[PDB]
């Protein structure tokens, strides 16, 4: 008969004989996940002294009240700043002591 | 026939051998370029580049093997989608089952390459061409991290009972110590936290069985 | 065209096809589409002889061209019933159609599926005009001539006698299956990995293979092999 | 505010709408000295008439250099799969000369035509096993039908653009006289204009500059972090550079099916044997091919 | 848009049904969201919906 | 193996199909350093539950 | 590049003879007409003088 | 409005985005481009 012949599908290290190989349109179905979420959360910022000027150092005792571990920026004070650590791990109770020139 | 096959790398970077131990107790082996971000598929893990912690340069060589399996051989190795002068490789053919004889269309001959010349009856046979051999020959052969895809995980009483303890500290090895445990399931252990050292990763079967691990101390605690 | 004979055309339509003892005889049977409609006389109840002058040479499917087509020799899964291979099985409420063809004079379309081969019939008189599962009455099909009007066939399908695989090897495909589909969760509703809450309306097309178990196998991966041996029924 | 610069209200034309309170709509141009960082400078608005008049400040906050996203594509991570369907001569009855045309989106070969899931990979021929060790008995060979995966199972994607440059720019907040507060990134050291409500912001002095070499931005969808290439990019992936496949719809980046993304020519490795193809790929990952910097 | 294709468009009745109901089919964009349940209605099909 | 880091099982989606055994379906992505040659290196997996 | 029948068929334009193009396109959700394939945008560009 | 007077190619600044497109320019002004006197 005009057959091409025998199918054998071998599929990712198997050898497999098919009683039926053929293609069909199925009727199926599709899911999501729903993306983001958020937080907040009370933060302990004190200060023990200051000598802030043109010398780049001082002394900030802030801390933190979170678990995330993805931490985010941070920002400055007056007169100009730009922390060199405005983002920093925020997973434990870490305290951050920065540096300013205010 | 003696077949060649060649491939232009026309690079050198650093690779190593692994093996990988799926959690259900596969073991597929391959070989990772982790010296460039290759992403070899598998399963479900796909592993990648690692650092690059010594480097070195070299001309354009690239290798050339036998399908009898003479042996293995390099040359300057030349090779594009055409046969350029003077190169190593004339004929490029691209079926092996078909690289017997000269019937598929994928391999490329050169311009006035064979050698016909006339006479006053009829013509004579020569050639031009090289072998592989002598023509042009300049030597003769005598942080791994891995992706995520989406997983198979899967899911009592239990003594430890050590028995003995070998000789290491500072060396990169370390010490290999025995332990002979009991578990009436089948399960996996965890971390000492005073061992100060390293964690585990030990797994059993249901008997009194013994698997050691290596590490290294200054004294025993 | 024919595997053997061209399929004969008699006039008087009540007649009932009996079984045969032969197997060189049925396939010239098979190639006249007598087979489907004993399925009429069976679920559908009619005697509506199907497909005159028509054979597999004139038969449409609704890809464009189909390749497999071309070849009479390989074996269709509403053939493969005559022979006892498969079994294609009624449908349920719960089962939907497939948007896709054009629904023009039908009573047998073919549609296979997850768990089986599924068949679906409308009444005599009652002509398929559309898309709907809704059958519309009509005397213009009166006469029992078509060229495969009514027969239209889903997919592109290969059969073959198969010898079988440990209960095992089964197991390493499905899981296989799950893994190389992140996304797919619910097909049918038969559950292939259980996830959270699914929309509906959904078409979809892959490949798919038999090895005489319940649950079917896809793939994206996969490399075929033609080898065709001397075999007494392949003849 | 301390430097402060008042309107020029000589542009005069007030409809009286409402008697006990006025109505005025006016325009021009303006020119206030840069204010120290940290502070905010001031505007001050004139009318003829006595008792009324509003104010609108502009608050500074940072002095940094950013440069401006001139293009934007995306990358996926790239993958190579290769099926292979092996008819033998007489039974697939493929033609003794192969066809030199391929249809590279259909294959009516295996299942007509349909959804691709890869970027137009390619299509071939190739040599012919024939005799009783490939078992379908003819003596003349056997042409095989292949095809390749771009593909990406989990991707993780990138958005990279090539300023190419680096020019000073600031933090701008903003006060509507009416009370409005609308935040934007301008980029006063190039002659930009951000448009908003009804003012635009401009120019500024560029009291010092510096030079770097051809880098650029490197993010990730996910946000695992940020990072930093010489980040080369054009309208076609150049050979040897970091972005290859770049592919411009964020929603359609997760696959490959968007055409405005744009493929390499053999630049997936398929290779052949006496039975079937096998897959390997030349592609390179974003990171450890060329990276000059990580950012801390 | 909702039309009988027969006699017209859907009724009152049949429309506010169709989009509460679970027989009348119809395309894309109201399937996924509106819940085409697509009720196998081999013959006397109710009447679809599409944009 | 010497060195040893454990996963990030912050992703957490398991169906309980069998209550005797659980299940669970997670991905991600992990940073472990480099071993020593002629050696193994090992990955740590964690779920919620204690046991298994 | 004077007459942009896309919007409004053509007219005077306050324009002196500026240009037309497409550009690329945003498909899918985000842009939220449900096409995967790209969206072309078309483009003017005025040479004007208001005082 | 009138033809008789000349554009330039590509001179006017359009540069697009992910939605829409926006405006800049690169034209001078007669003053202070380049200029080297000033009539008394
Ligand atoms: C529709 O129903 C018919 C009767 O219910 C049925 O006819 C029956 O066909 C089977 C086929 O297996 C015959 O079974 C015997 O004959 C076969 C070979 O022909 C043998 O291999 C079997 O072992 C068995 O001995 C029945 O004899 C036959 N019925 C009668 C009364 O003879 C049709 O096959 C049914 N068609 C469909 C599509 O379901």
């Amino acid at each position: 008969v005009h057959k091409p012949g025998e199918v054998v599908v071998s599929y990712g290290g198997m050898r497999v004989r098919p009683k039926c190989y053929g293609f069909s349109r199925m009727m199926a179905t599709m899911e999501v996940n729903p993306p983001e979420q958020r937080i907040g959360q009370c933060t302990g910022c004190h200060l023990e002294c200051i000598n802030g000027g043109v010398r780049l150092i001082t002394l900030t005792s802030e801390l933190k009240s979170a678990t995330v571990c993805a931490s985010h920026f941070c920002s400055s004070a007056t007169s100009g700043k730009k922390s060199t650590e405005i983002h920093f791990h925020s997973g434990s109770l870490v305290g951050k002591a920065a540096i300013h020139v205010k | 026939g003696i077949i060649w096959k060649v491939s232009p790398c026309a690079a050198w970077v650093p690779s190593a051998v692994i093996e990988l131990t799926m959690p259900s107790g596969e073991v597929r082996t391959f070989h990772p370029m982790s010296g460039i971000p290759t992403q070899v598929f598998k399963g479900v893990s796909v592993t990648y580049l690692g650092s690059d912690m010594e480097v070195s340069g070299l001309t354009d060589l690239c290798e050339i093997e036998e399908l009898k399996s003479k042996k293995l051989a390099l040359a300057p190795c030349n090779q594009a989608g055409m046969g350029v002068v003077g190169k190593v490789g004339e004929i490029q053919c691209s079926s092996e089952e078909s690289a017997r004889t000269i019937k598929k269309d994928g391999c490329i001959w050169n311009a006035d390459l064979v050698g016909i010349e006339l006479r006053v009856d009829d013509a004579v046979c020569y050639s031009k061409i090289t072998s592989v051999e002598a023509v042009a020959n300049y030597s003769a052969i005598p942080d791994i991290t891995a992706i995520r895809g989406s997983f198979s995980v899967n899911y009592a009483t239990c003594t430890g009972e050590v028995t003995n303890v070998s000789g290491c500290y500072s060396c990169m090895t370390g010490a290999k110590v025995s332990i002979k445990l009991h578990s009436s399931k089948n399960s996996t252990a965890h971390v000492r936290c005073k061992g100060d050292e390293t964690a585990f990763s030990v797994l059993e079967g249901v008997h009194s069985y013994t698997v050691s691990l290596s590490f290294d101390h200054a004294v025993v605690d | 065209g024919p595997i053997i004979c061209a399929g004969p055309i008699h006039s008087n339509k009540s007649a009932g096809i009996p079984h045969l003892l032969g197997y060189s005889e049925k396939i010239c049977q098979i190639d006249r589409l007598i087979h489907v409609s004993s399925w009429l006389r069976n679920h559908s109840q009619f005697q509506g002889y199907v497909g005159q002058r028509g054979g597999r040479s004139q038969v449409s499917y609704y890809p464009a061209e189909n390749s497999y087509s071309r070849w009479s020799g390989l074996l269709s899964p509403c053939d493969a019933d005559w022979l006892g291979m498969l079994v294609v099985k009624k449908a349920k409420g719960s089962d939907m159609i497939v948007p896709g063809p054009s629904y023009k004079g039908k009573v047998l379309f073919e549609r296979p599926t997850f768990d089986g081969y599924v068949g679906w019939g409308c009444g005599s008189g009652k002509s398929r005009t559309e898309s709907g599962e809704l059958c519309s009455s009509d005397s213009g099909t009166s006469s029992g001539l078509l060229p495969s009007d009514r027969v239209l066939w889903i997919g592109d399908v290969a059969c073959q006698p198969m010898t079988p695989i440990p209960e095992e090897t089964f197991l390493e495909l499905k899981s296989f299956s799950q893994s190389e589909f992140p996304d797919i969760c619910k097909i049918d509703g038969i559950v292939f990995n259980q996830c959270e809450g699914e929309s509906l309306p959904q078409p979809f097309d892959v490949a798919w293979m038999d090895v005489g178990h319940s649950h079917k196998i896809i793939m994206r991966e996969h490399k075929t092999k033609w080898v065709q041996e001397s075999s007494s029924k392949d003849f | 505010c301390d430097e402060m610069v008042h309107a020029d209200s000589k542009l005069v034309s007030c409809r009286q709408g409402s008697g006990n309170m006025k109505e005025c709509v006016t325009t021009g141009r303006a020119l206030l000295p840069a204010v120290n960082p940290g502070q905010e400078a001031c505007l001050h608005f004139t009318a003829p008439g006595s008792p009324d008049s509003k104010c609108l400040k502009i608050k500074v906050k940072r002095i940094n250099l950013k440069c401006k996203k001139s293009s934007s594509y995306f990358v996926p991570d790239a993958r190579s799969r290769c099926t292979s369907v092996r008819r033998c001569r007489w039974a697939g009855d493929c033609q003794s000369g192969c066809p030199p045309h391929f249809t590279s989106n259909s294959f009516s070969d295996d299942w007509a035509g349909k959804m691709d899931r890869a970027g137009l990979g390619f299509s071939g021929c190739s040599d012919g096993c024939g005799g009783a060790a490939c078992g379908c008995f003819n003596a003349a060979p056997s042409c095989i039908f292949w095809r390749k995966w771009v593909e990406n199972p989990h991707g993780i994607i990138w958005k990279v653009s090539p300023c190419a440059a680096w020019v000073p720019s600031a933090v701008i907040e903003l006060t509507m006289p009416s009370g409005e507060v609308r935040t934007f990134h301008p980029m006063s050291g190039i002659p930009t204009q951000v448009f908003k409500g009804v003012s635009v912001t401009y120019l500024g002095s560029d009291m010092e500059v510096s030079g770097l070499t051809d880098l650029c931005e490197i993010e990730e969808l996910k946000s695992k972090k940020l990072a930093l290439a010489p980040c080369n990019q054009a309208g076609m992936g150049v050979v040897g550079k970091v972005g290859e496949i770049q592919c411009s719809s964020e929603e359609s980046a997760r696959t490959i099916k968007k055409d405005g993304c744009i493929w390499n020519a053999d630049l997936v490795g398929i290779e052949l044997r006496v039975d079937d193809a096998v897959c390997y790929s030349k592609i390179t990952s974003v990171e450890a091919v060329a990276n000059y910097s990580a950012i801390p | 848009v909702c039309y009988k294709e027969g006699t017209g468009p859907c009724s009152e009745s049949e429309e506010k049904a169709c989009k509460t109901s679970g027989s009348c089919r119809g395309d894309m964009q109201f399937c996924k969201v509106a819940g085409c349940e697509h009720g196998e209605e081999a013959s006397e099909a109710k009447c679809r919906c599409s944009l």
